[PDB]
């Protein structure tokens, strides 16, 4: 199709001169578009050159990049009856890539990395002074498992049942294959990890082509990778691991004091390079980013053992337990912090390679590690990591005391998103940023700043096809007011509002998928509604995603709205944009042919973290009281309107309330502005204009 | 030859106010004008109607060619109010009972008038329309205003996977020319099978009253029809004789047949100042100019159509006539 061709002309031009670009695709019909140019512009140069860095924001887009990568396979197989050099490497989840926690554990929880270092402990045991080695061990790294991936694509799924057969564990052969440069479909919570980030950088080496799939949310995954909670809880869990810290102790200070000793003498002469390159598969601790922080040379505690460091270590979070139980209203800065700390106690700014280097020589010292005592050394490890180094924008900042007893909390505000993104700018170039959910494109250019090309979406036709009407007047326009504010007001306007989306759900019985700035509205409208005359009628069952998400009630609610689309039912979708699973899977009747909004996305206020952030990016780049209720919000709704746009070949009609879309952009600006009971007469046309434009347009 | 299951949607979605006065009469008057013109260009055909009332499916008349048994019930349906909800699995597996017993040199089709936008069926419809699919039954949904997926797999599945019978009516005059396109057959592509029936009477006329008889119903008539076999004086239909099983047709099956064969040549059309021969119609006489918005540069060139069997003149009222009855052409008897 011409309009994705100029797409690739786009991707070409971009692959072969910039070394970044902005690239607006329209939503639906853009994701096929890059796998194939990347693999062409790949195989123009020469095969092996550079390879594909997919990076989306959650696994189910992991999985159509990795079927449809299966498609380039058979395409490229299909039509020239030639084989090359398979590529595609599934890089998934750790619980869901493995095969032994389904058998013994049945568990699907975060500790399966845990049992997996327990279980390679028991072969490097097994293979040094002496549990089992595992289910299959020691064949994962030879050349004939190097070579399953590159005659015959085992991703993921396939990847599983194939080491269900031949009796392996994907876990080492991933790993073992992010050095043979696939093609790795991977998840942004991993390209900035401060854990994941460090091995994966220096596994694939570098030099390859980056593609920011959906990359609207960045700043998000760069302000989630700090923010730690400390919630009174850690305290003594941090007390306990004191506790359990002196008893180790005690027990190495007992009888076997002579591998501390030597350990201590590799530290003392080889610090921790010497014992980060002496250790191999051994389980690694948390850290702010090695590349990114920069530091070497890490002394052991001033040259001393782990009695001092447990010592400065009880003395380090009793002194956090000082600074978290005070009145209520209090900010940090984190130079003003650490100057407090050393005026309670001299420990200068080196705690961090005091806690790099001390969690490492512990590990060396443990054979029978406890889980909680161990992960809330980590955390502290963190704190301390992060108050003696990044400053620059980061902001410690203390809970108010609210009623007072749920209270001392402390957390770490992070510092500017651009720092964090920085290393790929040095480590790459001509990387790929495609995102359908992102108008207008300027502030990608103003907030982070690189320099970039900008490629907005030239595809615009059959605007038949595409009904794009927004609702203005409610019948008294007294609905869209009063939905407007973060705690609802005269809880009897919100009845009437229900009453009309029970009007509008009885008008258009043909699946809808309804969404709410927040769960306060869901919330006080299923309590007492005064009707459900939809749900005896027209939709049978309604389908309402918890304020607390679940995996297993949201995978039964998909695949009973699926099973009731496809026996001719229908339920209506009562989801928050703010809420988990953006969604993204339709081409499809089964999905909401109708979707309705409820007023424009609204982000809490009257937080701290927003002050925060306000006043930062306040000093950044001057877009105070402007960008936070309209970028954010209008970045929410385009996640709603991705949802409707699913191909030319198939229609939907997204209803917007309030007038204050007006003042935002919206993909595709072709919008008309009436009234909802207009509105109602006008899909009902709409449904069979729809019906009746196919077959005269084909 | 046919077999068309009607079923109506007779459900409380019908008592809203779309047709005038509303769905339910409209589409019981368009079924009974349907059951005429259908018997009229399909004698020795089969029709069975069933309602999908009160979440069930009621079979009111049977399968049969007698017309009057059809528009009496249709006409017991408009005195009763369409309540309850459509169900098109038990309106699909009453067709299979009825389409079953059709022998299978026989159409099998069911024609159903969908008014909801949901229905209401106890088991899974999939399984329903595999059965379908395996003992081969065309099914046709005329619905009403917007799809429903499930009619697109239904119209789909039911047609050799191909999409195109699945029609949205939007006013009275889309569902009457839906009702008209039921009227005529689908010649499709089929799947290559075998084909005949044998054993087709031809009655003799019995014009005697003065004592009467029925072997049939036992009752008096004014004259009957006489199986060529069982030799019964019966009521006469073209149909099928209850004696002894066999035809009674005459110059209904060559009707329907001649019908079914009609090539329907459309006409060229080619101007005056083209075809250079005085305006003329063979059918009647046309001195009329066809063509004659602008001055002289419309009305000096008119419209001439063309029979190229026979390359003579007609004009377009008679085209249309001879499209709707008659055969083909005067000119082509004439060589
Ligand atoms: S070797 Fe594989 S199956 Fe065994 S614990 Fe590790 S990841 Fe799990
Ligand atoms: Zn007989
Ligand atoms: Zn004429
Ligand atoms: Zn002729």
């Amino acid at each position: 199709y011409p309009e994705q061709y100029n797409y690739m002309c786009d991707i070409k031009k971009t692959l072969d001169v910039g070394g970044n670009s902005i690239l607006e695709m329209p939503s639906g019909t853009g994701k096929t578009v890059s796998l194939l140019s990347l693999t062409i512009a790949y195989q123009m140069h020469y095969p092996e050159h550079r390879k594909i860095i997919y990076c989306s924001r959650t696994m189910s887009e992991i999985e159509k990049a990795l079927v449809e990568l299966e498609n380039l396979m058979d395409y490229r197989t299909k039509e020239l009856g030639y084989q090359e050099d398979f590529r595609g490497l599934g890089l998934t989840s750790r619980k869901n890539l493995c095969l032994h926690p389904e058998v013994s554990k049945e568990r699907k929880g975060t500790v399966v990395d845990e049992k997996c270092r327990r279980m390679t402990n028991g072969q490097a045991k097994r293979k040094l002074e002496e549990v089992e080695l595992c289910e299959y061990h020691e064949n994962l790294y030879n050349i004939e498992v190097e070579d399953y991936l590159p005659k015959g694509v085992f991703s993921f799924e396939k990847l599983l049942k194939y080491c269900e057969e031949k009796t392996l564990c994907p876990y080492f052969i991933v790993r073992r294959m992010i050095s043979l440069c696939n093609i790795i479909i991977y998840s942004y919570h991993y390209l900035l990890d401060p854990k994941i980030a460090e091995r994966v950088s220096n596994e694939v080496s570098k030099d390859s082509i980056v593609i920011f799939d959906e990359a609207h949310n960045i700043d998000n995954v760069c302000i989630e990778s700090l923010s730690l909670d400390l919630t009174t809880d850690a305290l003594r869990r941090a007390t306990r691991g004191a506790n359990a810290l002196d008893e180790r102790i005690s027990e190495v200070r007992k009888v076997d004091s002579q591998k501390l000793q030597d350990e201590y003498e590799k530290l003392v002469q080889g610090l921790x390079x010497x014992x980060x390159x002496x250790x191999x598969x051994x389980x690694x601790x948390x850290x702010x980013x090695x590349x990114x922080x920069x530091x070497x040379x890490x002394x052991x505690x001033x040259x001393x053992r782990a009695e001092h460091f447990v010592s400065f270590l009880k003395r380090l979070i009793e002194y956090l337990k000082t600074r978290m139980k005070v009145l209520h209203v209090i900010s940090e800065t984190p130079k003003s912090f650490l100057q407090h700390l050393k005026q309670l106690t001299f420990i200068e700014r080196k705690p961090l390679r005091f806690c790099s280097e001390r969690l490492s020589l512990l590990v060396r010292t443990l054979e029978v590690t406890e889980v909680e005592d161990f992960t809330a050394l980590k955390d502290i490890a963190t704190f301390a990591t992060l108050i003696s180094t990044y400053e620059e924008g980061f902001l410690l900042i203390i809970e108010p005391y609210e009623i007072a007893v749920p209270n001392p909390i402390m957390r770490f505000t992070c510092l500017d998103a651009s720092i964090a993104i920085k290393p790929v700018f040095e480590r790459f170039s001509s990387v790929i940023i495609t995102s359908g959910t992102i108008s207008p494109l300027d502030m990608y250019p103003r907030m982070l700043n690189f320099k970039t090309v900008l490629q907005k979406s030239y595809a615009m036709t059959l605007a038949k096809k595409s009904f794009l009407p927004m609702i203005i007047t409610k019948g008294s326009d007294q609905v869209a007011i009063s939905s407007r504010f973060e705690i609802r007001n005269d809880p009897s306007i919100v009845r009437n509002y229900g009453s009309m989306l029970v009007e509008f759900a009885k008008i258009t019985p043909d699946g809808m998928v309804v969404f709410f700035p927040s769960y306060l509205y869901m919330e006080s409208i299923v309590s007492m509604w005064q009707t459900m005359g939809i749900l005896d009628e027209v939709w049978k069952h309604k389908l309402i995603l918890v304020e607390t998400p679940d995996a297993q009630e949201t995978s039964l609610a998909l695949e009973t709205y699926r099973k009731a689309c496809s026996n001719g039912r229908g339920a209506i979708l009562l989801s928050v944009a703010r809420g988990k699973v953006s969604e993204g899977i339709d081409f499809d009747h089964q999905y909401g042919r109708t979707v309705l909004m409820i007023g424009i996305p609204f982000q809490y206020t009257e937080s701290r973290i927003l002050k925060a952030r306000l006043e930062f990016m306040r000093e950044n780049y001057r877009i105070r009281e402007n960008d936070f209720l309209s970028f954010d919000a209008m970045r929410h709704a385009a996640q709603c309107l991705g949802r409707v746009l699913r191909g030319k070949d198939d229609y939907g009609v997204m209803v917007l309330a309030d007038r204050r879309f007006s003042r935002k952009r919206s993909q595709l600006p072709k919008w008309i502005a009436q009234g909802l009971s207009d509105a109602d007469l006008n899909l009902s046309t709409d449904m069979a204009i729809s019906n009746t434009k196919q077959f005269l347009r084909t | 030859i046919r077999s068309l299951i009607l079923t109506l949607d007779c459900s409380e979605a019908m008592l809203e106010k779309d047709l005038r006065p509303n769905r339910h009469a409209m589409i019981i008057q368009y079924a009974i004008d349907f059951v005429h013109e259908f018997f009229d260009q399909n004698p020795i055909s089969q029709m069975g109607i069933i309602i999908m009332r009160n979440g069930l499916a009621q079979l009111v008349s049977q399968v049969s060619g007698n017309p009057q048994d059809h528009i009496d019930a249709l006409k017991s349906i408009r005195k009763q109010e369409p309540k309850g909800n459509p169900s098109l699995q038990n309106a699909l597996e009453m067709a299979r009972g009825l389409l079953l017993p059709v022998p299978a040199h026989c159409t099998r089709e069911v024609l159903i008038v969908f008014g909801s936008l949901s229905t209401t069926d106890p088991g899974d419809i999939h399984q329903t329309i595999d059965s379908l699919v395996s003992e081969k039954i065309r099914v046709k949904v005329l619905g009403l205003s917007a799809q429903v997926a499930i009619c697109k797999e239904l119209c789909k599945a039911t047609n050799y996977g191909d999409e195109s019978f699945y029609k949205i009516l939007l006013d009275e005059t889309h569902l009457k020319e839906l009702f008209n396109e039921a009227v005529t057959p689908x010649x499709x592509x089929x799947x290559x099978x075998x084909x005949x029936x044998x054993x087709x009477x031809x009655p003799t006329r019995i014009f005697e009253d003065t004592p009467t008889f029925c072997s049939c119903h036992s009752k008096l008539v004014y004259g009957g029809y006489f199986c060529p076999n069982c030799h019964s004086k019966v009521c006469s239909l073209p149909t099928v004789c209850p004696c002894c099983d066999l035809m009674l047709i005459l110059x209904x099956x060559x009707x329907x047949x001649x019908x079914x064969x009609x090539x329907x040549k459309t006409f060229a059309e080619v101007p005056t100042t083209e075809k250079f021969r005085s305006e003329d119609c063979f059918s009647c006489q046309s001195r009329f100019p066809x063509x004659x918005x602008x001055x002289x540069x419309x009305x000096x060139x008119x419209s001439r159509y063309r029979c190229e069997d026979c390359k003579q003149e007609f004009c377009v009222d008679c085209d249309v006539f001879i499209h709707e009855i008659l055969h083909n052409c005067p000119g082509c008897e004439s060589k």
